[PDB]
């Protein structure tokens, strides 16, 4: 919806919508925080897809209101005034809104105003799952959450733990760093490799049957839309890096087999199976905050039949997984994303990039995202839709 | 039940006429060619008087921000307006134009 | 003239010039500092309406020159060189100008240059009144200062004391907040209300017609242009704020009645009378520095017949009025202005705002400002007016 | 090409190319560092004409590769991985290039990739002379270095010493500040004037015959293009600065005669002779880093017949010339350049500037540069040249 | 393997493109410009796109990925971001049958 | 008083001729069609010679910054010029161009 120079969109015929989606895709669910981070009666602020939002927990349930008064456009959060359990009053002229439907129900500075009951502040559906807070940044009643989650993330036995932080790069650079088969070269010295005795090649090169290695999913019963890069089953593990024929670097010859398959799913969540251990899975989102930043929402899943196991896992997570994996392994992904910022900052990197064979899967993802996204977020969605 | 606005003759096609109703909010009567229509005078997006706006066909444009409404349906035609306008029934009985005291159902 | 997207200006038919006046209105007087801040032969810098200026006091009188050499456009103030009492010499190539008329009278590096006496650095009228320094940021002969000041500010017995500072918000946001009848809600917890026992409602339920909500003054004996907030004339003060019929807040039931009289005047100065006490007045300017900042020039006036009263007032001011009112009360206005920056920063708030009844006061000001300002300052005035035949 | 608003370019018909060359002139040699600053296998990063570059020394020879992987456009320098002596491996997906020709020779993550041997990273000629590292930021076979150097810089006995740093101003403001006969007014209080007993006027004003003071050089056999401002033999030294006919400042009446002649040469290097001592010469480059910054590459040359003399000169350079001249004299040139940024930042200064007689030399330079430069560096050169069939 | 049988000159309408897959080698693209036939590698030199899936504009082929283009006769770049020349393969018609060389022209 | 400049025919239509004066600032004589005009030669905005500028109708455009003046009135026609040019009445008699001795 016109976020990029038209001359550039006209050039990338295979995935113009993706290139145009600098602010992300509207009408999809996005994780923005963990349940434990939002307590009863304590409104929290955050920006999602360029929009400032306010989340509050009332009687255990979460509600989301756009953090922008309808009157003069100030953020209510500058000075929070929740005067009754079910409402929030703007600190400026006291326009009061209901958390449940955003309706302007009262105005303390003028209880006779004709605006009362005749204006509505934007609300967004909020759903908690696996201790994660999901917000449907879209219009109309929301589709089921599973549609925008990777397979198995919502399994009843799947115990989810993770971390979240703000990273300075467009969400797409994050996505394409994560779903990249050959980028693991940057993880060759991660402490997880040695310390967890992993079998990790320098890179997973494309095998012989391309159409077999890449699997586009658009037949998922739940409506999931994504792409698989079957590196372990069809790709080739490159363990000896050479230059001029001479071996200059070797991959890791550990015993733990991981990363059998990787998959990217709209609106932008990667699934690595199995990882960081043969009995675990990694699910990570690259949530658009604005055009220059995203939330790097990391989660690790591991089946647990009982609390004793949930606690054991909970301890291994805090003592090993989080420190050694989520950080020790993925930290290099952070500055890697940051490193691509300049090339794509002016939108021209989308034309000048010189791709090679292992990028085949990324190309499949760009097309899938272009064809199946539920809407292009525009700056006008942020300021106020415009039309004559 | 009805109020006397003016004679169809007093209004040229494409003109607006504000109807002040003591004790209640003002209304706006628009002549779109040969048919007369009436809605709330106050723009639903603020406190502007639509009768002071510009009429183009069956669409009225608010003087404050350029928002617009279809004077027949009351539905928003141009941003920033989003809240439909209150439409009132009109009738021309014997050259004179009348407007219902309350907005249609 | 043309500082905003033309599509937006076309939408705000009720006040396009105002919305366009990002940088303020040219051809008006503006207070920028206090007389005591500039001493003899000690030039001071400042930016007004986006223009860098230099002010100096020579033989007790103030002079103002644009702080930008005609030659290569550097600010003279980077390294001031006042080599004779009546001139200032650019530190770069020594072009020398007279403070009196800005004429290029000498060039030390080329005494026989044909440019000497053939160029002139922009000068602006400067006038001191009530211990305040006003600069006429405009062209041609200036009008009386009284035209651009609120009624009574210049009264002979009016003792003026104040404070000035730079605030991060466009000047218009400051003006509208100051004249906003319902913004009183943000002052509900002010120390001044309690410590000075002020009566202060949470807002007003409008009464009467639209025309009765304000009183526009299109001409004063001196040509003043402004608007009075008359919401309290037929309006009902709100002392009990309710939500769903339940009382959640109450106004202040003090016995001191203030702000019976509130008026905003071009180029952008508010008069609140009486305030912060029944026997004094507040006059405050929101002076445009650039598109994102303004001077919040606060002054408190109190009639004083002698030197003793002026002394007492000054003591009251420094000990109570300045800290309890100017800071204790108006500080909330400062962050309120800052809170509106984002919504209007892309100029789109001027279209998307959803106004309610008390905003009639603001609308009257936007129209008055649009109809009677003396010129729109443009980025071109800053760099150099442009025109191609 | 199209770095500036066309309306402005059409206005400066006399030197549009120059005004358009905000990023500098492509296809010229530029000094970027001194040889001793780059050692064997020590990859160094730098930005020249807006392009990020990597320079390395292999077996003593310098090589220059664009610091941007062909794949996803990351800078190879974020994490340098020179796996073998003759190559550099991108830290991202391991694409590997040869320093010698920039050819993508290997890809550790995909040894069979068809891209191998079919892509080439941009390389630029690099050359060392007089202890200085010159990069030819251009395409095709480079011309002799001599073409882009001032006369005598490359003489056999000319011993060159210097200092380099990044200055926050466009390169042209640096060029014009340096090749400006009247700006020496800013150096009237430099410690070099007194401490080195220099004879220095407040400014050299135009002589009697203009076409005689300025000499446009375009017939030099080595191909160098520049302009001389013959201040010493054709200009007029102004020693008594006056305001209203009264003397307010005098120049310096030292015995050491310097600055007989000054000349600016493409791509942008000034030669002041003799300076800062009667037996020395100063050669300084204003190298374009990006539109807002430049390298102020200072060099002082003094004939030396042997090592004893070279070492003697070096000691003097470190103990006197560097702190007293390069810093003591030219430090004022730095903030002088910075002072002109705002005026020209919007490109408006190129239209609004009010020049006087001594700027005639600068005007001649603007014309020569516009006519003899070898190419206008554009933003497209930085992101990737564009063109539709 | 010298000449590869592609198809009948009849199987191709003017302004069309046909991909020729080869065992153990990279694919070729045969273009018909009017009544003449030309051929180049099928893979865009700027990446991994298939030029046969692009748009033919006279004697210029436009890559579907980034809009780059080449002259199908000379193989030279016609539009940015392409900079590396395409390998060109000779084509000849024997008895109404289109044949494409198994080796590209040298230079 | 008047200064004999040149023969009318020495100037082609739409051209400009610089007239130097010892001890005085040079002048510019413009031939607009078959009419002649005169002003100071130095652009009032700098050191440029208007005689090296572009003549468009009765408006002379400075070669330096594109500023311009009406050669008849001397008033600025285009920015950045703001100081009016000095004008000199001109008279053509017997095919000879004469320009006033002093501005008027
Ligand atoms: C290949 C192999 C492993 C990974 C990958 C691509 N992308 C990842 C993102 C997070 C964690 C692991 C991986
Ligand atoms: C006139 C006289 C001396 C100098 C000059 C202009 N420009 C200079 C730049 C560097 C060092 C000396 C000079
Ligand atoms: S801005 Fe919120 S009530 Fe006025
Ligand atoms: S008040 Fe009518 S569009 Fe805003
Ligand atoms: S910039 Fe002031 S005299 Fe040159
Ligand atoms: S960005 Fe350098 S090899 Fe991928
Ligand atoms: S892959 Fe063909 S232009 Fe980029
Ligand atoms: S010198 Fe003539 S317009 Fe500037
Ligand atoms: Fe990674
Ligand atoms: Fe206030
Ligand atoms: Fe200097």
């Amino acid at each position: 919806m016109a976020n990029v120079d038209e001359a550039i969109l006209k050039r990338v015929k295979g995935w113009a919508p993706y290139v145009d989606a600098k602010l992300g895709f509207r009408n999809h669910w996005y994780p923005v925080m963990f349940s434990k981070e939002i307590n009863e009666g304590e409104p929290k602020t955050l920006k999602l897809l360029g929009e400032n939002l306010l989340v509050n927990r009332i009687d255990g349930k979460l509600y989301c209101l756009k953090d922008r008064c309808l009157h003069r456009g100030v953020q209510l959060s500058v000075k929070v005034e929740c005067k009754t359990k079910s409402t929030i009053t703007c600190w400026y002229h006291a326009w009061t809104y209901r958390w449940e439907d955003g309706v302007l129900c009262d105005i303390l500075t003028n209880p006779t105003s004709a605006q009362i009951g005749r204006q509505k502040l934007k609300t967004y559906p909020v759903q908690e799952a696996k201790g994660c807070v999901f917000i449907y940044l879209g219009d109309g009643d929301p589709p089921p959450l599973a549609r925008d989650t990777p397979p198995n993330f919502l399994d009843d036995d799947m115990e989810i733990l993770g971390k979240n932080q703000i990273i300075k790069s467009n969400w797409r650079l994050a996505v394409e760093n994560g779903f990249d088969p050959s980028h693991i070269y940057i993880h060759k010295d991660s402490i997880l490799v040695k310390d967890n005795d992993l079998a990790l090649p320098l890179g997973f090169a494309p095998g012989g049957d391309r159409k077999q290695q890449t699997r586009v999913v658009d037949d998922d019963v739940v409506g999931r839309k994504g792409v698989y890069d079957l590196i372990g089953e069809h790709g080739v593990p490159v363990f000896e890096g050479t230059i001029g024929g001479e071996v200059v670097r070797e991959g890791a010859y550990g015993e733990k087999i991981v990363a059998n398959d990787i998959s990217i799913w709209l609106p932008g969540v990667l699934k690595v199976n199995p990882f960081p251990n043969p009995d675990m899975m990694q699910f990570e989102w690259y949530v658009p905050i604005d055009e220059n930043t995203h939330y790097y929402f990391q989660t690790l899943g591991k089946p647990c039949a009982n609390d004793e196991e949930r606690k054991k896992y909970e301890q291994e997570f805090e003592s090993k997984w989080k420190p050694m994996a989520l950080e020790g392994f993925n930290n290099d992904d952070i500055w890697a994303r940051e490193a691509m910022v300049d090339f794509y900052a002016d939108d021209k990197g989308w034309v000048n990039e010189i791709l090679f064979e292992s990028d085949e899967a990324i190309v499949a993802w760009r097309k899938l995202a272009s064809e199946h996204n539920q809407g292009i977020q525009t700056q006008a969605h942020v300021s106020g839709l415009e039309h004559h | 039940i009805w109020l006397k606005v003016c004679a169809a003759s007093d209004m040229q096609p494409g003109t607006i006429r504000r109807v002040n109703r003591v004790g209640a909010a003002p209304l706006a009567v628009y002549r779109v060619g040969d048919q007369f229509y009436a809605t709330e005078d106050t723009c639903t997006h603020g406190i502007a008087s639509l009768s002071e706006g510009t009429l183009d066909g069956d669409v009225i444009e608010c003087p404050f921000h350029g928002g617009a409404f279809n004077v027949c349906t009351g539905m928003p035609a141009s941003s920033p307006c989003t809240v439909p306008l209150g439409v009132f029934e009109v009738e021309v009985k014997e050259g004179e134009v009348y407007v219902a005291g309350e907005k249609k159902l």
